[PDB]
């Protein structure tokens, strides 16, 4: 059981919760397979073949849009997500604001970079991403940044220890929690995130404000810039995430 | 009026086995894999690879499923690394802290291939 | 002067009109300049330098979104657009339905291809595009598809000469018409387009439903496919626009 | 506070003249232009071209505009041809029906450079 | 006759198929071979160095995880495989029909241990 | 003392500057030289096969289109240059300070003459 859920008396604080979410995702997946074939018709058939080998979509997420249903089908990293483990259904993770979504995305760019014993050659990766927004509403929600649970915010926002939040996630899952907000562990402005246990949290049928982004990942920073309109880059140094010269991960 | 002009005689219906064979050989070349390295991932001999160009790779086979997973590895790597070929190849042939070792060596076995693919899927935004 | 505008006496048919528009545009412009420099910070400065050499935006289009103001700043092709000539302010051309916008876009893909006396060596151009929607509402509108103006539809939708529609465009512009609809000359479904003389036609200041598209242009067809979700290509054969052999242009 | 100091330690304030000089030389490379073809488009000699790496290209000068127009030509060609370099090179070195002739030959003169650029801007669905 | 790796793997996967109540067609779809080739494992063996051998080994590990989790109740192991699971995306036996689902079922069983 | 191609182009630019009432700085920004080079055109000339000569020829063609459009009436040629225009994106003389604007003003005047 979760000590944080036994304390705080979590069941007493379950209440309806609403809001919007922002999520930054990669594009170029379809561009990738278009390089393997000759025609768009061959690429469409290949994408159908690739779909058949993927983990199945949970039955309740199938009628959703592709960008809303996909997070529910794949397992997380082997060390689990912050509030979910490899053996439980994956959660839909997003941020409440765009700048928090970029911080979480920049951190996992550093995670990919730091996994390789030898850093990527040329010391720069130019990739393309897309952000979208969506409304969510649940009748059984929890605010982990709220006074009852914020007494454990140090253990909930730990940079390289998932045990306490992962046990809290299983305890909320069994208690019927449908979605919950929490303090981001990576956002330097202390923005809040939101996680959805069930695809029924989504109010709308289609993701909104789809925006392409250009991403630049180096050994020292991750930068984001709109791909379709004039803008200035938003820079995320590795110093936002490094602890003792090393990138933390569980 | 004239919607039939493009509703037909411009749309082709390609074979699934020929598309899979074409895609897995192109993924082999882009990732810089040899024929024997490809043979060890999907589990065939180099002679059977030479039949894919004339016969195709049957999708209903376990050989084809492993080829689908291999293409998804290229597909995730391309999106993660922006299509930069030298970085995608570097990832496969460099020891990795998060994986059990060098990804290309891991993909030589079934459980390692799934391990590499699941890592690349989960580290993507869209998870 | 336009005598088709005189036979119809269109000044009496100027009436308020609302509606939606959909428009297919290119992306990868910002990706292009990112290849020339080393950082996103340098790319943002380069894009500012390139802006200073562009034709200035009309003052009323300045507060609009980048995708809404840009068509008003560049001159058309030197043989003019269908309702506007090289020496006149540019018009905002869009379609009423997405299928018509793809047909118009597919035609100008063939126009670019046909300009080269020898086709490009790759035999196939893979480009990235984006579609967006916008609401438009004008107090002074005209429907060239209406029966009063539909009696000249053979001259207004002619495939290879702009003389009659261009004179009609200058007549509507001088008569105070802010926007007008007309029959598309390229859409196989006989969809309708819409043209805006003024940026004040837009109801909102932002585009809606930005959607990325994969485009495949060959010597035989143009195919479009969503770049972010699974889908089947919408193919437009060159024969939809070729007349007696080769593509016509005025 | 953490974001403020982190951005301040890595913030880059690039030079306009140095950025333009780097951009036009990179555009010259990708478009396959010789040192003399570039010199005839922007209107300098080859000594001033190599001198750009030490000084940059003065943006507020008339040479800067021609270089800015040249970058915009590469920019529109990239978007129209999906970054396929040899198709972009093909367009510039192939006689064109809609233009007065070979675009690269037209771009050797200021009136032809504007004509090539205005054509590429107008044929974009961006307009 | 001398013991061999191919005979050892064949005996193990055939013993797992027996206890789990899997038919030849169900086993054929999990290891990716035809129903006729299953009958040849007894006399000859199953190639350990093959992809079919790697998947057969994964299936044995699934049976070993089911045996340890249900204490050897053969009837409970068969009920787990053919009943839609609340925590999983579908029926475990159906998930094991694909490569990634076969690994996922093993990952799920090892964690609940 | 006897004609050259650079000398005739010079006078055409100098005469167009006097006729249109352009300042030495406005002329310098259109053809892309410094103000010291303006005075050196009368003692030598303007190189026809140069970017400055190309821009100078286009500016001189603009004075031509203005002369034919206004019948030689000098004040309306000057008034057209310094008055904000509907069909142009701004003031014509301000547009002529840039390369694409100089071509744009010439194309507009050529179509309406």
């Amino acid at each position: 059981p979760s000590e944080i859920w036994r304390q705080c008396k979590g069941e007493r604080h379950i209440r309806p919760l609403q809001g919007r979410l922002v999520r930054l995702v990669e594009s170029q997946e379809q561009v990738a397979t278009l390089q393997l074939v000759d025609t768009l018709e061959e690429q469409a058939l290949l994408e159908e073949l690739l779909e058949s080998s993927k983990p199945p979509v949970p039955a309740d997420a199938e009628p959703l849009h592709y960008l809303l249903k996909t997070p529910f089908r794949y397992p997380p990293l082997r060390w689990g997500s912050r509030f979910g483990r490899r053996h439980e259904p994956s959660l839909f993770y997003a941020a409440l604001k765009l700048e928090t979504a970029m911080a979480e995305s920049a951190y996992y760019r550093c995670v990919l970079w730091s996994g390789m014993v030898v850093p990527p050659p040329s010391g720069r990766i130019l990739s393309e991403h897309a952000s979208f927004e969506a409304g969510w509403k649940v009748e059984r929600g929890i605010r982990l940044q709220a006074p009852p649970f914020s007494d454990h915010e140090a253990a909930l926002t730990d940079i390289a220890d998932y045990r306490a939040p992962q046990e809290l996630g299983s305890a909320m899952r069994s208690a019927g929690v449908q979605a919950f907000e929490y303090r981001s562990a990576r956002c330097p402005e202390r923005g809040c995130n939101v996680a959805l246990f069930t695809p029924a949290a989504f109010t709308e049928k289609r993701p909104r404000n789809l925006t392409p982004w250009l991403c630049e990942t180096t050994a020292g920073y991750v930068a984001f810039k709109p791909a379709h309109v004039p803008g200035s880059p938003k820079i995320f140094s590795w110093e936002l995430f490094l602890v003792d010269g090393k990138l933390p991960h569980p | 009026d004239l919607n039939w002009i493009s509703s037909a005689l411009i749309k082709e219906r390609p074979s699934a086995d020929a598309v899979l064979a074409k895609a897995v050989l192109a993924a082999r070349e882009q990732l810089g894999l040899t024929q024997l390295e490809l043979a060890g991932i999907v589990g065939v001999d180099r002679s059977a690879i030479s039949r894919w160009k004339t016969q195709g790779l049957r999708v209903d086979s376990k050989t084809g499923e492993l080829a689908l997973l291999l293409v998804r590895v290229y597909r995730a790597l391309y999106a993660l690394f922006g299509g930069q070929q030298e970085d995608m190849r570097h990832f496969l042939r460099t020891p990795n802290h998060h994986l059990a070792g060098e990804p290309l060596a891991l993909m030589g076995q079934v459980q390692g291939l799934v391990h590499v693919l699941e890592y690349l899927d989960a580290i993507r935004g869209k998870v």
